[PDB]
């Protein structure tokens, strides 16, 4: 299941 | 035995030819179980999930790509890049599991242009920076709280669908394929000739083939070729030495695989 | 900041002239992703090979298998022509059964 990226680099 | 679930992210950014492409492969230990990519026009345990759950991960992949495509924007102004040359941003991200379904370690780390730019600790709270640019982004997610969110992924949501893949998945994941293996002897000249020592038709791809002569390691005379993929889930490596015509037997092949009973010991047969 | 690919050829199953089988090549250990391969069939370019979906390793170097289904004969020589940005001439690896 994938993960959501939180926030960009 | 233990597992893992891992996804294999790789963005690049190609200018003149469109936006940059993002591709997510995902694997349980070394089946690969999903892919998407953005320029698109899955395995068969995973079939059986239905529409909720391609829905929302269709959706992740979605906010994903969004997200990577202002990584790649800011990735460039970090290191004083033009905007002509292409680009890559890597991650990997996952889960490893015991036996008994509980988290071993988690993992999320990233790369850009081939290089370590930042992860996450083992602690799963803080941060390791490669340079003064990921020092930004470490900056930034720690103001944001980026790994608690990281966190709550790895040890929910990564360990409870792994569970669940295997569980769906348990007649292949679980099995594991033992090599075929034989020895196979070429002469080089009058006075040497080649033994190779072949597995073949192995899963998962994890194996340890050596050479001794006497009982003692031949590491630094023993050609190892890189583990292969056979294409149908299984794979292959060799190990060869140059051995002296007539001294053949005094070498031994040795094999170490989880789908073996025992360890194999092999020599030449002529 | 750039990795040059390696490359095998090799065979899905124990060769066997006569035999139904499939032609692999492997490349991997490479960066950047883009790479150009072709299989060829006495040194012409085979159509409709396959190939698996971008990946790479720990070290984040790239990794991709090209196959095609194919009957090997006595007579027919096979190969795998590689190029990337690494290399100056794309680089020719002759399918030996024995390796």
């Amino acid at each position: 299941f994938l993960r959501g990226r939180a926030y960009v680099l | 035995g233990s597992h893992s679930m891992r996804y294999f992210d790789t963005a690049m950014s190609r200018p003149g030819r469109g936006e940059p492409r993002f591709i997510s492969v995902g694997y349980v230990d070394d089946t690969q179980f999903v892919r998407f990519d953005s320029d698109a026009a899955r395995a068969p345990w995973i079939e059986q999930e239905g529409p909720e759950y391609w829905d929302r991960n269709t959706q992740i992949f979605k906010t994903n790509t969004q997200t990577d495509r202002e990584s790649l924007r800011n990735l460039r102004g970090y290191y004083n890049q033009s905007e002509a040359g292409s680009h890559t941003l890597q991650s990997m991200y996952g889960c490893d599991v015991g036996p008994d379904g509980r988290l071993l370690r988690g993992h999320n780390q990233y790369a850009y242009d081939g290089k370590d730019y930042i992860a996450l600790n083992e602690d799963l709270r803080s941060w390791t920076a490669a340079d003064t640019a990921a020092q930004i982004t470490q900056r930034k997610w720690e103001a944001a709280r980026v790994a608690e969110q990281d966190r709550a992924y790895l040890e929910g949501t990564c360990v409870e669908w792994l569970r669940r893949y295997l569980e769906n998945g348990k007649d292949t994941l679980e099995r594991a394929d033992p090599p075929k293996t034989h020895v196979t002897h070429h002469p080089i000249s009058d006075h040497e000739a080649t033994l190779r020592c072949w597995a073949l038709g192995f899963y998962p791809a994890e194996i340890t083939l050596t050479w001794q002569r006497d009982g003692e390691d031949q590491t630094q005379d023993t050609e190892l070729v890189e583990t292969r993929p056979a294409g149908d889930r299984t794979f292959q490596k060799w190990a060869a030495v140059v051995v002296p015509s007539g001294e053949e037997q005094r070498y031994t092949c040795h094999v170490q695989h989880e789908g073996l009973p025992k360890p194999l010991t092999l020599r030449w047969e002529p | 900041i750039q990795r040059t690919p390696k490359i095998q050829v090799y065979s899905r199953h124990p060769a066997e002239n006569g035999k139904s089988n499939f032609l692999n090549c492997y490349v991997s250990g490479f960066h950047p992703s883009d790479i150009e391969v072709d299989l060829l069939k006495n040194g012409e370019r085979i159509e409709k090979v396959e190939h698996s979906d971008l990946s790479f390793s720990k070290d984040w170097s790239f990794y991709l298998l090209y196959y095609t289904e194919f009957t090997p004969t006595e007579k027919d020589e096979y190969a795998c022509r590689v190029n990337h940005v690494t290399l100056s001439q794309p680089k020719i690896v002759k399918w030996d059964r024995d390796m």
